């Protein structure tokens, strides 16, 4: 695919252009974002290292 | 309240010690520490949530 | 030396952002492709001269 205006190159930018149906907005609706509205904040041990001078925080 | 104030600032002033001695090169750090901890959806990562 | 005669264009994108206008677009759950996203720049900020 080419298009050309002013004899000069005319390109296509932005986003890719997706085929929009009935269901891919609704299966949202379905899922209504049923996550709980209730702030859950997790915590971080912090593990020590051979250095001790710099903090080092772990995920459990 | 007054048991309940001191309680708060000695446990956030305690962890910005040790939060402020970590390298930026790293996953948990001075800025990305309050994103990975909400498991929510508040307008924006401020006050009450720090 | 006839590589670096003629001289060569460099693309930069334009510059355009709207997150000062609707702050609630960014918030603490934001969307990636790859999980080393972050990668980049954690390398930069601890070895600039790399």
């Amino acid at each position: 695919a080419a298009m050309f205006s002013r004899n000069k190159p005319l390109y296509m930018t932005g986003g890719s252009v997706r085929t929009i149906a009935t269901g891919n907005y609704r299966d949202a609706a379905e899922r209504l974002r049923a996550m709980d509205e209730t702030l859950r904040l997790k915590p971080f041990k912090i593990t020590e290292k051979l250095d001790f001078r710099v903090a080092a925080y772990a995920i459990p | 309240l007054f048991y309940h104030s001191v309680a708060m600032i000695e446990s956030c002033y305690v962890e910005l010690g040790n939060v402020a001695r970590v390298s930026d090169s790293d996953a948990i750090n001075k800025y990305t520490f309050t994103e990975l901890s909400v498991q929510g959806r508040p307008v924006m990562n401020r006050g009450i949530i720090v | 030396s006839a590589w670096f005669i003629n001289a060569g264009m460099v693309n930069m994108p334009t510059l355009s952002c709207a997150n000062g206008y609707y702050p609630a677009l960014t918030n603490v759950n934001p969307y990636h492709r790859l999980d080393t996203w972050k990668d980049t720049l954690n390398h930069w900020v601890a070895y600039p001269d790399m």
